[PDB]
């Protein structure tokens, strides 16, 4: 009969039954979303956004939530960490109910055009059997897209009846939804720049409407109809999976290299913010600024948020987790309770070391403290004899600036080393170990988990799009070959191949 | 080991297994062999059994 | 073309040799021009190394194969094996040379010109595959041959300048041997050694005797056997046991060679007796027990006591002793503790190494010869860049022993699988199936179905 | 760059005194370096005694001091300790010991000022490669 | 050991304990690598570098040469893990 | 190394390094014993390299595998100190050899000892247990020669 792959292929040529198994699978689709939101809400620890915001906790569908206005909750709590006093029912909460109740409406749904799938609307006026209008269903569905798209970005990205989206700053440390003013231009087209946004979901929307009009109003060319084939669903298939890999790719770039749409306090820093030292060379200016200012290393360095100390950060870094260690950040090196300031390394006689920062793709990485030119002046041995750069020859002592360490030089080589092995690791925090039972591994951010899952579907759809692609274009041979490819695979025997005019 | 023995016997009662086993078999083998017909043939191989 | 083509024969242009099976004169040209190839390339090759040889360097760094043999039966070598003249090895390669044009000029008339078949015109030289006891005469006449070469051998080793024995009193000479041993319990107790380690079956010969004896030992026995074969006919346990075509003795003498091959490679990698280490370079075993003997008497010379000193894991860094007991050189090389070359004996006990003489005895020659065997150890790569596959391009080297064993390991692993091939072939071919199924007569469909 | 000859140029005498070898020495003495002694020096390096290398820090320490051509050509045929308090000749390959080391036998004077211009050479050639072992390679 | 106060000593530094120094150090200061450490190794463990000169057993070339590389040496506390490896510690190059 | 009821595998290092064993008499003959004290070094050298590259002598100072708990500031990996931190300890034991067979003409002699010392700490990781080996013995008594250079 039709075997195991194929049991999906009878609501083929049945429209009806075909939107009764969309209506499923959209039901499935959104109650998911609302069980997956209740279960975050369930594990979700609001109570420290600086130092345990939402990617911190492993926390995936939230922050899409949170990235277009949902940011309060019926807790009388908000993920900016300011304290809700009179939450509307458009929280973290309701919206999970409300996904639930559409899954449940979808289901029903489902149900009924399962049941009555015989309608006359799906079948031809002409010839009376069950056929779809598709040419004209892309109109309508274009139209609908675009009308969406406009609303979208002129009500609710722009705020005029919506909440706006989610603005922040260079460095992440004050972020919030608001509305955002379409970028009309070439700064719209900057993928940093927030109101490029708007100004897209508008103008796009438009156009989108108006090829709805077209799509609606014109019928294909009869060459394009018979080249694409246009009456078989399965071309339709094959496209959208095609688009779909497409944005998949798209969207995993603009996850890992980062974009206005993906807020790092939302999702967690790049690995590019850590490659480049983003964070580092703005704490640095920061307290050169202070400096320049007459204040000194103590009060400077306590001038700089716990946030901005915390960016600054390997664990943080999405390329340091591994495939199989699973669960939240705080699963691995803790949760991130104090930062302990920033470890100068005065030498023995007092030039300023500074520990070689980890790379990410190094699990493993020597501790090296190069000097401001850096040439190798002290470092942990592997083999300590014959050693000439260890601490202990040359000398070092460890002076904590900033932080709940502030102010404290300590001086013997072993309190030097067990922070030096800190600072390879970025800005030194405390982290507490006990509550999640951290195992000491890093994890990956809900960023590099987007990616790789994202990508793999990507890849596996465009496969997905190979397939039906081929099945829609090679149709008429799908149970087989008959004998009329005998004649034609003879070499000269036509002039041109597969038409048989030719000689 | 490494000691050199002949098929590593070194105990002598090693060898009645060894010896005796074959004997077995080439006795009852010799049934089989003594039932053919053992003249000679001109042929690739023998096709009576 | 008749003969000479698929058509006439069946056979394509590269299977053409399977044309000659029942072509016995054309069979025995193409046998010996072979042959003559064979004794080509040993002339050409030994002149080759004659030419190329320098007196500075010794065989073993040269790149020098065949004239380690030639060295090894007695020729042209002095005391400590230092090749003193190379006439003797112009000789053999200018008459193995010779010979070939012989040999050549014989193959490539019976090939060519010869009588195709030699059954009609030469009945005494005739022969057909299945005829049994002709075939068993021919072969009887090849024992006796091959009996002649291993009594050729011991009169080389006896009467005639004698052979190379390294393991001769004081350093290794040529000397004559008067007395092989001819006892049947050591010989054939060769013969029945496991082959693992510590035994080596019949590659652990330790002294030229036993294999002067042994060699007296093959070429009675193989005279004998030729004598057999030649006044007798195939049992009737044998006539029903074997397929009696030109194919199956091919492949018997395919699977023969190739133990032979597989028993020759490890002769050159862990024999040093037959293969003399001052001629053949250091075996890997002896260049690492080498390597630990240096580092051990330059130890003991900066004052560490080698006995009681203690590597990293509690084990001997220098002396530890065997899972036996006996005492052994320490580190990597005690799994190389079967080891026994002249140049270590010497400080061997009846308990391992004694240490009194590992202590106050080393010789300074054995220092050296350590030092030589650990820096010319086998290890090299396939372009000659000896040392570790992490080495740097510097010292150009590839131990003989390696190009030994790695050719004939592999020529004898290819010719089991030519073995395996012609076996196939011959039972297939006798049976009558080996250009396939008879579509008339399918055994499968006549057998019941499983299942 | 050019093998100039300011990389040419190496000490010659214990006082300071130096000399340019010329291309066809450099070459010669880099292919009697690699024929004689390359098994056990290759790299600069002792693989039989690897406290004592061919880096130009552990000839300057040596006694007599052996980083110049007159001192390696002796030490080539007056082979000593560290020290310079006893003879490895017996030990090492020396033309006074060819007889027991036959690589020294057909190497004359020029032969042994172009292996000591090769071993002095080197170290100009690479910061830490001759005499560096594994870690440079 | 994560901690070992006298690392610098150890042959890295121009200072050397000789308690549980490798020989190899000693080819650092010309004329006494191969003689001079031996017996330095020999009789290990001193007090100080004049009970060194006093017990080793020098001779009086081997003193002159102690003499002139006097400041280069010391002697602290015997350290078992390093004295164990004092001619041989698996350093080669 | 041996091995208990139960399975679980003592090594040791059975050794009389640095013996100070002292005569029963002014003379050896049958029934005088010979018997002291020894140090027996550690099992595993400072050279030694654990499975994760944790020596006394070298390697890692550290559980490089566990970046994350060398990344807390409070405590970091100070809870697994005693594993990384590789101590070379010397232990004591004791012997007491008793010479039953003795001969003038060679100096030779055999008898029967019973020795007591402590297992492998692994570097300080374990703690030490108790072995008691006994067996025979046989040894000679020479005339110094001058050259032994003790
Ligand atoms: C003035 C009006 C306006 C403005 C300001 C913008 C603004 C924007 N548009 Mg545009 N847009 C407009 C009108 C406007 N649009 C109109 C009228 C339309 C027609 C409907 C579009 C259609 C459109 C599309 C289809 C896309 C944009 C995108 C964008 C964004 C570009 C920056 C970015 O993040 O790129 C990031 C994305 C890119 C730079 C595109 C990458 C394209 C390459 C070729 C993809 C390659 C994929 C391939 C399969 C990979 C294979 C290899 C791999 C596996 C290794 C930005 C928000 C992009 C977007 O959504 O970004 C998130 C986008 O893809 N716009
Ligand atoms: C692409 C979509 C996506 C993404 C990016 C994430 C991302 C995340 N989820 Mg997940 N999640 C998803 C879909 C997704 N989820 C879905 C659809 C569900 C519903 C089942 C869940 C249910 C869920 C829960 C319940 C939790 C998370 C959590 C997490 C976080 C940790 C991920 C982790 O540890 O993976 C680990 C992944 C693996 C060990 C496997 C990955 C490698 C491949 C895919 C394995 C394939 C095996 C194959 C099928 C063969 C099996 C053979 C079989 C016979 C055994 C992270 C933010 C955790 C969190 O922090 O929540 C607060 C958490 O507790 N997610
Ligand atoms: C939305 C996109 C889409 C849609 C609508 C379809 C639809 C169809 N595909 Mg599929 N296909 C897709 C994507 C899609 N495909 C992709 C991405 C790939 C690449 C891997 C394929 C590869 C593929 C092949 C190779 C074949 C089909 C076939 C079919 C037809 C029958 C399938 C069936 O009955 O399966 C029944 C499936 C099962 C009974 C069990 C499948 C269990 C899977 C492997 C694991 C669990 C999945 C999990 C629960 C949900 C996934 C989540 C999602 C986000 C990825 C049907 C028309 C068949 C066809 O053309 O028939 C004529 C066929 O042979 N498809
Ligand atoms: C060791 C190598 C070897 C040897 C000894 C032989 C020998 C033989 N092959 Mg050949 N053969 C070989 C390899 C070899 N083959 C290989 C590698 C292939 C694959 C291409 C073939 C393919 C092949 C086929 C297809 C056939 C043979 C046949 C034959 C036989 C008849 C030759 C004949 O009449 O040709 C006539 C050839 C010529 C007239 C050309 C001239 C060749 C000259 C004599 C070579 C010069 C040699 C030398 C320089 C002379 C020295 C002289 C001396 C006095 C100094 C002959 C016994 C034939 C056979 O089985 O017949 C029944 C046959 O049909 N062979
Ligand atoms: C495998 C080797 C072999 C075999 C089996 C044969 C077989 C044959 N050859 Mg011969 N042949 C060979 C090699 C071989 N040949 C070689 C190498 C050459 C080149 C020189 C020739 C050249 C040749 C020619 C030109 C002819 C034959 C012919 C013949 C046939 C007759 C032989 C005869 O009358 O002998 C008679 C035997 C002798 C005259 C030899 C007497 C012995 C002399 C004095 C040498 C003594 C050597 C001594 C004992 C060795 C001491 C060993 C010591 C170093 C240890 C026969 C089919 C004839 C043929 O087929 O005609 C159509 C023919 O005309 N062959
Ligand atoms: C090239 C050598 C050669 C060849 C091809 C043949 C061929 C033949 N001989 Mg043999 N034979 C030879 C030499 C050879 N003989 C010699 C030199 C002698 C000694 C005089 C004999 C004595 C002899 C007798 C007495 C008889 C035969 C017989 C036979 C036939 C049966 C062979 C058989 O089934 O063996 C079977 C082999 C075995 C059951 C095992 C052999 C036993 C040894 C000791 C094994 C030892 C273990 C070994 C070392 C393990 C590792 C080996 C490693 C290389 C794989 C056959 C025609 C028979 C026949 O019909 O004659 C008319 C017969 O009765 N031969
Ligand atoms: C490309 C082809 C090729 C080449 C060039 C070589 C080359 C070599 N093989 Mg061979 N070999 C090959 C293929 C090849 N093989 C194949 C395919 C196999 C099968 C797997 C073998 C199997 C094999 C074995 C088993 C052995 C060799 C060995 C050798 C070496 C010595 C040759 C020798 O003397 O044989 C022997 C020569 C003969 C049988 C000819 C007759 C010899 C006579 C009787 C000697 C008379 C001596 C006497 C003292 C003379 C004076 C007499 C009087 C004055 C007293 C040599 C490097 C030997 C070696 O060193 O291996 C490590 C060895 O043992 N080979
Ligand atoms: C004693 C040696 C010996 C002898 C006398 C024969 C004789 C014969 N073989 Mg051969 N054969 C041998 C060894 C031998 N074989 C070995 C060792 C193998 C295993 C590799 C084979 C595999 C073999 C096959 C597969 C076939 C034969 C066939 C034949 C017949 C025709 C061959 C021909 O005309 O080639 C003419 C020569 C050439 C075309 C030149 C080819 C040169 C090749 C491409 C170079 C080597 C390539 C590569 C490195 C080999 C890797 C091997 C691998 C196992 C490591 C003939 C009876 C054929 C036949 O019809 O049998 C009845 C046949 O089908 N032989
Ligand atoms: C196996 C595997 C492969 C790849 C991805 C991954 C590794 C994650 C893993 C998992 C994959 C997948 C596809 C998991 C998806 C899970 C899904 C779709 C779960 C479904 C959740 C849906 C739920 C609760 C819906 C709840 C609905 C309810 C109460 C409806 C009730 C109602 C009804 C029915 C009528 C109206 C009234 C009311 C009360 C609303
Ligand atoms: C005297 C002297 C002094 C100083 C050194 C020097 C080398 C010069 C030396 C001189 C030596 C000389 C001149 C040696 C002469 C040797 C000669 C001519 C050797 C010739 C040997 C002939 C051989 C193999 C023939 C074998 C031929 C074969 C299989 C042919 C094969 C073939 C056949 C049979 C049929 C089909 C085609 C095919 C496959 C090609
Ligand atoms: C010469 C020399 C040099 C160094 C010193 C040393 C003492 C070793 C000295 C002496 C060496 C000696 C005496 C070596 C002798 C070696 C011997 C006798 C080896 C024996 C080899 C025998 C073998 C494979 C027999 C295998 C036979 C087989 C499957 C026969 C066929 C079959 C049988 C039996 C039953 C199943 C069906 C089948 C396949 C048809």
């Amino acid at each position: 009969g039709l075997p195991w792959y194929r049991v999906h292929t009878v609501v083929l040529n049945d429209p009806g039954r075909l939107i009764a198994v969309h209506l499923m699978h959209t039901a499935l689709v959104a109650g998911w979303a609302g069980s997956m939101a209740l279960y975050e809400l369930a594990v979700f620890d609001p109570s420290d956004p600086v130092l345990n915001p939402m990617w911190r906790q492993g926390m995936f569908v939230m922050p899409f939530m949170a990235r277009i206005g949902v940011t309060d909750s019926w807790g009388g709590w908000s993920v900016t960490g300011e304290s809700v006093a009179n939450p509307g029912f458009w929280s973290f909460e309701g919206v999970a109910l409300a996904h639930i109740g559409l899954s449940g409406l979808l289901f029903l749904a489902a149900v009924w055009h399962w049941v009555y799938w015989d309608l006359e609307l799906f079948r031809d006026p002409r010839t009376g059997n069950p056929a779809l209008d598709l040419p004209k269903i892309f109109g309508i569905h274009l139209l609908l897209s675009g009308v969406l798209c406009f609303g979208f970005g002129a009500f609710h990205v722009t705020g005029a009846w919506g909440p706006g989206i989610w603005v922040s700053d260079a460095y992440g440390i004050t972020g919030k939804v608001q509305p955002v003013a379409p970028a009309w231009g070439a700064e719209g087209f900057n993928p940093f720049n927030p109101s490029g946004v708007a100004s897209h979901h508008i103008a796009a929307g438009i156009l989108g409407f108006l090829a709805g009009i077209f799509h609606i109003a014109v019928r294909p060319p009869q060459r394009l109809y018979r080249a694409l084939r246009m009456g078989n669903i399965e071309t339709v298939l094959s496209s959208s999976i095609a688009a779909v890999f497409w944005s998949a790719f798209i969207t995993t770039g603009t996850m890992w290299y980062g974009s206005a749409t993906t807020p790092i306090e939302l999702f967690g820093p790049t690995r590019y913010q850590w490659d480049s030292g983003y964070f580092q060379q703005e704490i640095e200016r920061r307290v050169e600024n202070s400096l320049n200012e007459g204040l000194n290393l103590s009060e400077a360095w306590s001038r700089i948020p716990d946030k901005l100390a915390f960016y600054d950060y390997i664990g943080n870094n999405p390329a340091k987790g591994g495939l199989f260690r699973a669960g939240p950040m705080n699963k691995g090196d803790g949760i991130a309770e104090a930062w302990l300031g920033h470890p100068i390394f005065q030498d023995k006689e007092g030039k300023e070391l500074t520990v070689r920062r980890m790379p990410a793709f190094f699990e493993t990485f020597p501790v090296i403290l190069v000097d401001k030119d850096g040439i190798i002046r002290a470092d942990i041995p592997f083999r300590r004899a014959e050693s000439k750069y260890s601490i202990e020859q040359v000398g070092v002592t460890v002076s904590f600036y900033g932080g709940k360490l502030n102010g404290q030089v300590f001086k013997d080589a072993p309190t030097v080393k067990k922070y030096a092995r800190k600072a390879q690791l970025g800005e030194v925090l405390e982290f507490d170990r006990t509550t999640l039972e951290s195992d000491g591994v890093f994890r990956s951010s809900p960023r590099g988990w987007y990616t790789f899952g994202h990508a793999n579907f990507a890849l596996l759809f465009f496969l997905g799009h190979l397939w039906h692609g081929s099945r829609t274009l090679f149709r008429d041979v799908f149970s087989g070959i008959g004998a009329e490819v005998t004649e034609q695979v003879e070499f000269g025997a036509f002039q041109k191949l597969g038409d048989r005019s030719t000689k | 080991e490494g000691t050199g023995e002949a098929l590593g016997i070194d105990d002598t009662r090693l060898i009645v297994p060894v010896i005796l086993i074959p004997v077995i078999t080439f006795i009852l083998y010799a049934g089989f062999a003594s039932e053919q017909d053992n003249e000679d043939f001109f042929d690739t191989y023998d096709q009576r059994r | 073309v008749a003969g000479r083509d698929i058509e006439s024969t069946g056979f394509a242009w590269w299977s053409g040799n399977s044309r000659l099976i029942n072509v016995s004169g054309k069979l025995l040209g193409a046998h010996v021009a072979h042959a003559g190839l064979m004794v080509f390339w040993c002339g050409a090759m030994t002149l080759f190394e004659v030419a190329h040889y320098i007196p500075e360097k010794p065989l073993y760094e040269q790149g020098l194969i065949l004239l380690p043999h030639l060295a090894v039966l007695g020729w042209g070598v002095g005391p400590g094996g230092e090749i003193i003249d190379i006439y003797p090895y112009f000789v053999v390669g200018v008459l193995h040379l010779i010979s070939s044009a012989v040999l050549g000029f014989g193959g490539v008339y019976h090939s060519l010109i010869g009588p195709d078949t030699l059954e009609e015109s030469f009945p005494a030289f005739g022969y057909d595959w299945r005829d049994k006891n002709k075939i068993t005469t021919i072969l009887g006449i090849h024992l006796i041959v091959l009996g002649i070469g291993a009594f050729l051998l011991v009169i080389k080793a006896m009467y005639v300048g004698g052979i190379y024995d390294t393991w001769a009193p004081g350093g290794g000479d040529v000397r004559i041997i008067d007395s092989p041993t001819l006892n049947p319990g050591v010989i054939f107790g060769y013969v029945l050694k496991s082959p693992w380690g510590g035994d080596g079956w019949i590659v652990s010969v330790n002294n030229m005797e036993d294999l002067v004896g042994g060699h007296i030992w093959i070429g009675i026995i193989c005279i004998v056997g030729g004598f057999w074969h030649i006044f007798t006919k195939p049992f009737a346990w044998a006539r029903r046991a074997y397929v009696w075509s030109g194919e199956a003795y091919l492949s018997y003498s395919l699977v023969a060679v190739s133990l032979m091959g597989f028993i020759a490679s490890q002769y050159s990698w862990y024999n040093n007796t037959a293969y003399p280490s001052e001629f053949y370079g250091p075996t890997g075993p002896e260049a690492s027990q080498s390597q630990a003997f240096t580092f051990l008497v330059r130890d003991q010379r900066l004052g560490a006591n080698v006995s009681s000193a203690q590597g990293p894991t509690g084990l001997g860094k220098y002396l530890m002793r065997s899972p036996s007991g006996e005492i052994i050189l320490g580190g990597e090389t005690q799994r190389f503790w079967d080891l026994r070359a002249p140049w270590i004996e010497p400080l061997r006990g009846p308990n391992g190494l004694d240490l009194n003489k590992i202590k106050n005895d080393i010789q300074p020659w054995q220092e050296r010869r350590a030092a030589e065997y650990m820096t010319h150890a086998p290890l090299g790569s396939l372009n000659s860049v000896g040392g570790v596959a992490t080495e740097i391009n510097s010292v150009n080297y590839v131990s003989p022993r390696s190009w030994l064993t790695c050719a004939h390991f592999f020529l004898g692993f290819a010719f089991y699988i030519g073995h395996l091939w012609h076996a196939g072939r011959a039972r297939a071919a006798a049976a009558g199936f080996e250009k396939g199924i008879n579509r008339e007569n399918e055994p499968t469909l006549s057998l019941r179905p499983i299942d | 760059t050019d093998l100039d000859e300011n990389t040419r140029t190496v000490p010659l005498d214990s006082s300071g005194t130096t000399v340019i070898l010329t291309p066809e020495q450099v070459k010669r003495g880099k292919r009697l370096f690699n024929s004689s002694c390359g098994n056990c020096h290759v790299g600069g390096i002792t693989k039989t005694n690897p406290n004592l290398g061919l880096e130009p820090d552990a000839l300057s320490l040596a006694t007599p001091a052996r980083d110049n051509i007159d001192a390696l050509v002796d030490y080539m045929k007056n082979p000593t300790t560290y020290d310079g308090l006893e003879s490895i000749a017996e030990l090492h390959p020396s033309v006074k010991s060819a007889d027991i080391f036959p690589k020294m036998r057909s190497l004359s004077d020029e032969d042994l000022f172009a292996i000591g211009g090769h071993i002095l050479l080197q170290p100009k050639l690479s910061s830490e490669k001759w005499g560096g072992g594994k870690i440079y390679y | 050991n994560v901690e070992y106060p006298n690392v610098p000593y150890l042959g890295g530094s121009d200072i050397i304990d000789v308690n549980n120094a490798n020989v190899r150090v000693y080819t650092r200061l010309p004329g006494m690598y191969p003689a001079i450490a031996k017996k330095i190794i020999k009789r290990a463990p001193y007090k100080d570098i004049n009970e060194m000169l006093e017990k080793g057993d020098f001779t009086a070339a081997e003193k002159d040469i102690l003499d002139k590389y006097l400041p280069n040496l010391t002697a602290l506390e015997p350290a078992p893990e390093y004295v164990i490896d004092n001619i041989n510690n698996g350093l080669y190059r | 190394t041996v091995q208990l009821p139960g399975g679980e595998r003592v090594p040791f290092l059975f050794t009389i390094k640095e013996l100070e064993g002292k005569f029963s008499s002014s003379q050896v003959s049958a029934g005088t014993e010979l018997g002291g004290n020894f140090k027996t070094p550690s099992y595993r050298t400072g050279l030694f390299l654990d499975p994760k590259g944790r020596g006394g002598t070298t390697g890692y100072d550290m559980a490089v595998a566990l970046p994350g708990l060398e990344a807390d500031g409070g405590e970091g990996q100070d809870e697994l100190f005693a594993e990384t931190n590789k101590v070379f300890q010397v232990t004591d034991g004791s012997i007491e050899m008793a010479f039953n067979r003795v001969d003038g003409t060679n100096g030779e002699f055999s008898g029967v000892f019973v020795s007591e010392q402590l297992s492998d700490t692994d570097m300080g990781s374990k703690a030490p247990k108790k072995v008691l080996l006994k067996g025979i013995v046989f040894g000679k008594i020479e005339e110094q020669t001058g050259d032994e250079d003790y």
